């Protein structure tokens, strides 16, 4: 279970969890025990998201897509969106 | 549209609750 060298897990006011990285001064949602591998979107399966991605089904703005590795928010499932663009 | 915008952790150049 231990972070990395000079890494700090830490809790926002509402108790959810982030990680502190003093080796690069940055903070990220991403869990470094847990980095996975990635793939190129197209080759996930169903249902299943690329290492970073985030399904949000948000109750005002519906579903979107959360990205934690470019820190970006789009509506296409981009599984779905690599799939499209390469046909 | 625009989905919202994305939602970063606290900035690192501050306090933290480090009570791991």
């Amino acid at each position: 279970d231990p972070l990395p060298d000079n890494w700090e897990m830490a809790y926002t006011e509402k108790g959810e969890v982030y990680f502190i990285d003093h080796n690069t001064k940055t903070t990220s949602w991403l869990d470094p025990r847990l980095a996975k591998k990635a793939k190129p979107p197209e080759e996930c399966k169903e249902n299943e998201l690329p290492y970073g991605w985030e399904k949000i089904d948000d109750p005002i703005y519906g579903t979107y897509y959360v990205d934690h590795i470019n820190r970006r928010t789009q509506f296409e499932n981009p599984v779905l969106e690599a799939k499209r663009k390469l046909q | 549209d625009r989905p919202p915008p994305y939602v970063a952790p606290p900035s690192y150049e501050g306090p933290h609750r480090t009570l791991g």
